[PDB]
């Protein structure tokens, strides 16, 4: 493996406006976010309710 | 429930949040709160003790 | 002003109150030079306010310091001592100064053996070009990732232990023994 | 930050180097020991450019003072 | 009390032994060799090339204007390491302005030299590439426009030799639309071991001369890992109508001691691996003041100067 | 930041990382002097626990005296005599005037010292203007095998 | 002051211990490594108090034959000749 | 008055003290204070 | 005290003007005791087992079965437990002295004058024996709070073994040295012991110094607290 | 000795060794790599049926 | 208490085990007093 | 796990007869063991982690009900057939992000590997990149920084470019100086005023 150079630059010079670059990060945070969603989402207050 | 899901590296540049934003954390008085997480037993099943 | 350097006894902003008409004045808490990036006027509500808060952000520098902390990416925390001169070090036979001496008796006691297995790939990498790939549980006892390297480095031309003849900076001849020198990954602490 | 020149390691300045290397990998097919055509002899200064984070290409997209 | 006899010193002697080759120079690079010397005045040699001899460099930045994103500081460093052609010997030096401090400049002591960029959106452009060099204009704070400004005199002193920046080329910072620096910046002589900007030699060393001799004749294959081990050049396979194959030393100054072939179990005992312990190899690397032949005759001139100095005070008590 | 000597670090048993110190100054000359002469560190040699002595030199000293002391060293007169005054530097300390040395321990076809004889050399002078030299016979660390 | 008596000196100035100023091995090495030449020199060994500081505490002991400061003088003298003489041999060499 | 840079819009604004404070162009609450020339000086450490 | 400062500086002077480094190769060791170890770890493969069946009193040809029944009997107990695991331990630490006592001694590179690490670690300088035991040779049995690794409810020690499982591979013993790298499977353990040594890891200094303020030895030599009252003699 | 000690159920789910040292050490265990939490039930009619 | 500063440390080899090496910052900050007498006037004045 | 590689490719995603995250525990019996029974879970907020399951040649999931009961592999070589149901992904999937991102992390003892976690996590590096609009009150931030040389692939695939920490240093381990013991350490003058 070598460092990723012109992929680094053609990321920095141009972000990507497809979708975020590391899709592993947004998955290690998936957690939080995915509760977010199924709260409001996903029928779950008007359960509670 | 936020402005920022969905959103591209790109348009997150356009707003002042950095290329590969997270989102995970409640914006409170400016500075950045979070829920952790904690252990519970498990759900339902019946425990010995 | 943004941008002027202030020190501690230093007014920061002013307000002066309108019944009384006398003018206040904000020191700079700190006791290290400080100089200021940028004021922000915030808008203290959904509108029609004065701006009643401003928001500085104070750039304070701190280049490595005497009392300071360093530590590999092995736990192998040490500190700035004294900044050696630059000419008083010891050199390779190319010449190039170890930018960072630190002690042989760091390793005894510490097993931080992974340590030199990451100087040696270092080494080679370097010179070849290579991200040398270090994940876990790769390298076997059949073949060791220091034989590895070691074959890397001898095509890189160095010795296949890692060590390299080293003359004294301050005698200038040579030592009796070779001498380890690699490329590790150091960051900085903060604690100071 | 920028690539700092004048390495720590070596007394080589290498500051001049950075897009003269870039667009060695970039079209030129070679791979990294492009360098080896910069005359970085040694390894000191030589993981500098190689190595190197260009992360303010980045961080210059962040001009409050872009009138847009 | 001892002085073994032969510890004497005799200048004719000496210097009858002392023998110097100008390997390679060039306008930056130097190599060359040194018979006949003790490890002390080599070592002193360089240790004058490196910090002891006066340069050139960007000591003050007076900022005017800047709105970049570099921070300012960092600025004024970065710019404090960018070399300076200009002859350092045509000065004289500063003395650092005690507590009563502002009024102490002159034309024979420093240089100042200018800069004020402020990159404006260029319209040209057909559509998004965010080089951005063709996006915008004057992103890229060069070294190149760090321009001198003369002080007087000075502007006729140097009219033959006139002063640059000595690597017109670095980029010294970036910019974008609507922001700007402005400064300018004030260069004294001074000495490397008060800061490296000073030093102006890219890179010193000199590497005794290591001798390869093997004892035993090596054969075939391990004649052949022989020269394999080393890099290539120092080993020669010996063309031998009698046995087949040897190895010998062709030479030993492209030889790197990284002593690999001491690993080996069985050439242990053919070779040794000494060096010798009187000559000499210089690499010299000045970086973009001087010519390195003139490194080194300014640099033994100093030491001569120190010795001077000394003898001076001594005659005094 | 202030500067002191390894030997105090096991007595004080900082771990030198940062831990920060006190630092007194006795005002009167009576409490000065009574920290000159009792309590100076010079007379804290041996806790209080037990005999054993605490203060005294670390790894790089002990490794280094291996070394050197044994057997298969030698020295030109260069750098007996470099070593010496580098050990001894009397004036930074004062109260003494010249260095005196041993002969060499051989001579032909070479004169050498030994670093024993560099151990007896530096012993010797610091041997009190009049106090019998030291004979002792103790084991070493090292087991001799 | 560039370069002072220290009061470790003999009264017969026979071990005077020099205290050059502003200067280090650079100067000292040399020094000591000519003076070692000289057969009427019984000592000489150089050291540094401190490297903060640019103080090198320098040391002659000689026989009664000649004191310190001849001894000094004549080493210095000698090593400037060395100079003189790599300086010419070097110049020479190249055009 | 005081002369600031409208966060989003970037756009001058020469607002005054005691003066409700938004961007005039497109209505945004937070702006930045502008770098005037100011002498400073630094060591090259 | 001055002996003490002249001896640093001498010895300073000495690391300035020699050198003194712990390279690489002062750990690999030499392929013969190298095979060495490969000899007496691959004797030692089976001793594990060996010690198990004969604790628990089947011999090592017993049927899985009987075996497997007698396993999971034993370690529902503790007592049970602790036999077992002592045997074990006493087994694997017979087995790790000896081709300790056979490597360390000769079977690495250079010997002890020119190796540096020797030298750091028998000068009493830094390190132990068991420092280069460690690195060169193989860890041992894991020795946590006592016993050894715990064992789960289905009495297999990790999910990467079978239950019921007798190696001492299993039983907290690893054979790896810190020279070549460690194994999942062992880096697990290996973090166990670490983080409970971890975890292992004043008010008497008011209470033996409050009555113990005067203690003092007065000039007749008959020592007293402050009060009076004699506390001894001499 | 209690629940501070890594009893070896973790395998792939929290990691070993990251864990702070001093007073909360053992006590707070950080998530292993991959390890997700699942958050979002389905119908499960079909597994009685 | 006064006069008694505080302070992180750095190990050194070369001044002594006995002496401990100080930043002039204190030995600025950090003064006792002295009665004068005839012979010592000279190094008091000095310093004054 | 069929109808999961069924529904994940082309085939059609009908209403899943049988969903991944469903955990099976079931418990063999055995005397002073668990009561032994099946125990089929679809509650949400459960740790499951992914594995092989070696019969197919698919994912699988499951979670710490089913962990103390199954043979998963941890290497395609040490699968032991006919009882090895299960091969671990890789033993990268044992550890945690900071303590993987370190260079052969396998071979320190396990206490440095552990001061590493808690001190690289207090690290003086970039703490993101869009700090112009941070209004936070202590931040740090390192100017010249670079990759190491030796590191693990993770570091490059969670994008880990964005945010050095430190930098590459020339170290050169020997008992030189006299100022570095007690675990200390010494910094070029040069390499220092040079933007260290
Ligand atoms: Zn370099
Ligand atoms: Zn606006």
């Amino acid at each position: 493996m070598s460092f990723q150079t012109l992929e680094r630059e053609r990321t920095f010079k141009n972000p990507p406006k497809d979708g975020t670059s590391f899709p592993d990060l947004q998955k290690a945070v998936k957690p939080h976010v995915d509760s977010f969603n199924a709260l409001t989402n996903a029928g779950l207050l008007n359960y509670a309710v | 429930r936020c402005h920022l899901e969905g959103l591209s590296p790109a348009e997150l540049i356009a707003h002042k949040e950095e290329s590969e934003e997270m989102g995970g954390y409640f914006i409170v008085n400016g500075i950045e709160k979070l829920i952790r997480m904690l252990i519970l037993p498990k759900r339902n099943h019946p425990t010995a003790i | 002003f943004i941008g002027i350097k202030l020190e501690d006894g230093d007014p920061i902003v002013a307000y002066y109150d309108e019944s009384t008409g006398q003018n206040f004045i904000e020191t700079y808490h700190g006791t290290e030079p400080g100089f200021v990036d940028e004021v922000r006027l915030l808008g203290n509500d959904v509108g029609d306010s004065e701006c009643q808060q401003i928001h500085v952000k104070l750039r304070i520098t701190r280049s490595p310091i005497i009392g300071d902390k360093f530590s590999s990416r092995h736990g192998q925390k040490g500190i700035c001592s004294q900044k050696w001169p630059t000419v008083d070090m010891p050199f390779t036979e190319s010449g190039m100064q170890p930018d960072i001496i630190i002690n042989p008796h760091a390793f005894p006691s510490r097993m931080t053996i992974g340590m030199f297995i990451e100087s040696l790939a270092g080494k080679a990498g370097a010179c070849h070009g290579l991200a040398q790939d270090s994940t876990p549980f790769i390298y076997s006892e059949q073949q060791t990732a220091a034989d590895y390297f070691g074959e890397q480095l001898v095509k890189a031309g160095y010795n296949y232990h890692g060590n390299e003849p080293m003359y004294s900076g301050i005698t200038g001849q040579e030592m009796k023994a070779d001498i380890y020198i690699g490329v590790v990954y150091y960051q900085r602490l903060r604690h100071m | 930050m920028i690539i700092p020149i004048r390495c720590f390691s070596c007394g080589k300045v290498i500051g001049d180097k950075w897009d003269t290397y870039l667009t060695l990998l970039q079209e030129d097919n070679t791979e990294g020991e492009a360098l080896d055509k910069l005359g970085l002899q040694r390894y000191c200064c030589r993981r500098m450019i190689l190595t190197h984070v260009d992360l303010i290409e980045k961080l210059l997209c962040y001009n409050p003072l872009s009138k847009q | 009390y001892y002085f073994d006899e032969d510890n004497i010193w005799d200048l004719d002697k000496f210097k009858k032994n002392l023998k110097v080759s100008i390997t390679s120079l060039d306008q930056e690079t130097m190599v060359f060799e040194i018979s006949g010397i003790d490890a002390s005045i080599a070592n002193a040699f360089r240790r004058i090339l490196i910090a002891e001899i006066p340069t050139l460099a960007f000591e003050f930045v007076y900022i005017i204007n800047n709105t970049s994103i570099i921070q300012d500081e960092v600025l004024s460093h970065r710019i404090g390491l960018v070399p300076i052609s200009a002859d350092p010997d045509m000065f004289k030096w500063f003395q650092h302005p005690l507590p009563g401090q502002e009024a102490t400049h002159t034309d024979y002591d420093t240089v100042v030299f200018s800069l004020n960029k402020k990159c404006e959106f260029n319209k040209n452009a057909a559509t998004d590439e965010k080089d951005p060099k063709r996006l915008y204009v004057n992103s890229e704070v060069y070294s190149g426009d760090l321009i001198w400004k003369p002080q007087g005199r000075q502007e006729e002193r140097f009219a033959d030799n006139p002063i640059r920046v000595v690597n017109p080329d670095i980029v010294v910072a970036k910019l974008r639309p609507g922001q700007e620096i402005d400064l300018e910046a004030h260069a004294i002589l001074g000495i490397g071991q008060d800061h490296a900007k000073f030093s102006p030699v890219a890179t010193a060393s000199y590497r005794l001369l290591p001798t390869i001799h093997i004892l035993s004749p090596i054969e075939g294959e391990d004649a052949v890992k022989f020269q394999k081990c080393f890099p290539k050049g120092v080993i020669e396979l010996e063309e031998g109508p009698d046995g087949k194959k040897q190895a010998r030393v062709a030479d030993v100054r492209k030889d790197t001691v990284s002593r690999e072939c001491l690993r080996h179990p069985e050439f242990a005992d053919k070779v040794q691996l000494g060096r010798v312990r009187d000559h000499y190899l210089f690499s010299v690397e000045s970086t973009g003041i001087m010519k390195p032949d003139v490194l080194f005759i300014k640099s033994i001139a100093v030491l001569k100067s120190k010795c001077l100095a000394v003898k001076s005070s001594l005659q005094n008590i | 930041t202030i500067r002191m000597h390894y030997a105090n670090c096991n007595s004080y048993n900082a771990d030198f990382d940062g831990d920060e110190m006190n630092m007194h100054f006795p005002q009167s000359t009576n409490a000065r002097s009574e920290a000159q002469f009792i309590a100076n560190t010079d007379s804290q040699y041996l806790v209080p626990t037990s005999g054993d002595p605490l203060r005294g030199l670390i790894q790089d000293h002990v490794v280094m005296g291996v070394w050197l002391t044994c057997k298969d060293t030698f020295y030109t007169r260069d750098e007996y005599q470099q070593l010496l005054f580098q050990a001894l530097k009397p004036d930074e300390t004062g109260m003494y005037g010249r260095i005196k040395t041993l002969p060499p321990a051989i001579q032909r076809p070479g004169i050498y010292w030994t670093g024993k004889q560099i151990i007896s050399s530096v012993l010797l002078n610091l041997k009190p203007s009049d106090r019998p030299g030291l004979n002792l016979k103790s084991k070493a660390k090292v087991p001799g095998k | 002051e560039k370069i002072i008596i220290l009061p470790g000196h003999s009264a017969d100035l026979t071990s005077v211990t020099f205290q050059i100023q502003k200067e280090d091995h650079t100067l000292g090495n040399s020094l000591r490594y000519v003076i070692m030449k000289n057969p009427e020199v019984e000592f000489c060994g150089y050291s540094i108090p401190h490297p903060s500081e640019a103080k090198m505490n320098f040391r002659i002991q000689t026989a009664p034959s000649t004191t310190a400061v001849d001894v000094l003088r004549k080493g210095l003298d000698d090593l400037i000749d060395l100079c003189d003489a790599v300086t010419e041999k070097f110049t020479e060499q190249l055009p | 008055t005081m002369i600031y840079l409208c966060a989003d819009c970037g756009a001058r604004n020469t607002i005054q003290a005691k003066e409700v404070i938004r961007c005039r162009e497109c209505g945004h609450r937070v702006m930045y204070k502008m770098r005037t020339k100011r002498m400073v000086q630094f060591e090259a450490r | 005290g001055r002996l003490l400062s002249v001896l640093s500086r001498l010895f300073t002077a000495y690391a300035q003007m020699r050198g003194f480094t712990c390279r690489m190769d002062d750990l690999r060791l030499d392929e013969q005791g190298d095979n060495w170890r490969r000899q007496l770890l691959e004797n030692g493969k089976s001793f594990g087992l060996e010690a198990a069946s004969e604790y628990v009193g089947l011999s090592t040809d017993s049927p899985i079965a009987l075996l497997n029944a007698n396993l999971e009997e034993v370690y529902r107990d503790d007592e049970k437990l602790q036999g077992l695991d002592a045997a074990m331990k006493g087994k694997m630490n017979g087995l790790t002295s000896s081709i300790i006592n056979k490597c360390i001694p000769d079977g690495l590179l250079t010997k002890f004058p020119y190796n540096h690490m020797q030298t750091m670690t028998v000068s009493g300088a830094k390190g132990s024996n068991v420092n280069v035991s460690q690195i060169s040779c193989l860890l041992g049995q894991q020795e946590l709070e006592g016993r050894r690794v715990p064992l789960m409810v289905s009495g297999k020690s990790l999910p990467s073994f079978v239950p019921y499982e007798t190696s001492a591979k299993s039983g907290g013993f690893i054979a790896s040295r810190f020279l070549t790298g460690i194994a999942p499977q062992e880096y697990y353990f290996h973090c166990m012991a670490g983080r409970e040594g971890l975890i292992d890891t004043g008010y008497l200094q008011r209470c033996l110094m409050k009555h113990l303020e005067g203690l003092c030895v007065q000039y007749d030599h008959t020592v007293r607290d402050s009060d009076g009252s004699i506390v001894q003699f001499h | 000795t209690t629940v501070r000690k890594l009893l070896p159920e973790a395998w792939g789910f929290m990691c070993p060794v990251h864990t702070p040292d001093g007073s909360p050490c053992g006590l707070l265990n950080h998530l292993a790599r991959k390890c997700e939490i699942v958050t979002h039930p389905s119908d499960v009619s079909q597994i009685p049926s | 208490v006064n006069y008694a500063a505080r302070s992180v440390i750095s190990p050194d080899p070369n001044i002594e085990t006995n002496e401990i090496g100080v930043p002039p910052v204190f030995a600025t900050k950090l003064t006792y007093p002295e009665p004068v007498t005839l012979y010592n006037f000279n190094e008091m004045r000095n310093a004054v | 796990i069929e109808y999961a590689v069924k529904l994940r490719n082309g085939t059609a995603t009908e209403p899943a007869k049988v969903p991944l995250d469903l955990e099976i525990g079931y418990v063999p019996p055995s005397h002073n063991g668990q009561y032994p029974g099946l125990y089929l879970f679809s509650n949400p907020a459960r740790m499951v982690r992914p594995v092989k399951h070696i019969s197919t040649g698919e994912l699988d999931m499951l979670g710490p009900f089913e962990q103390v009961y199954m043979d998963i592999a941890c290497f395609p070589k040490e699968i032991v057939p006919k009882v090895s149901t299960h091969v671990e992904y890789s033993p990268t999937n044992v550890l945690s992000i900071v303590a993987n991102m370190t260079p052969f992390s396998d071979f320190n003892q396990s206490p440095r590997n552990m001061y590493q976690c808690q001190m690289g996590k207090q690290t003086m590096g970039t703490p993101g990149t869009a700090l112009r609009y941070r209004t936070d009150n202590k931040l740090y931030r390192l100017q010249t920084g670079q990759t190491p040389v030796v590191r693990p692939k993770l570091h490059n695939t969670y994008g880990l470019d964005h945010y050095p920490n430190g930098t590459n240093a020339v170290v050169a381990v020997i008992s030189y100086t006299g100022y570095d013991m007690e675990d200390a350490m010494i910094l070029n003058k040069s390499a220092h005023e040079r933007g260290f």
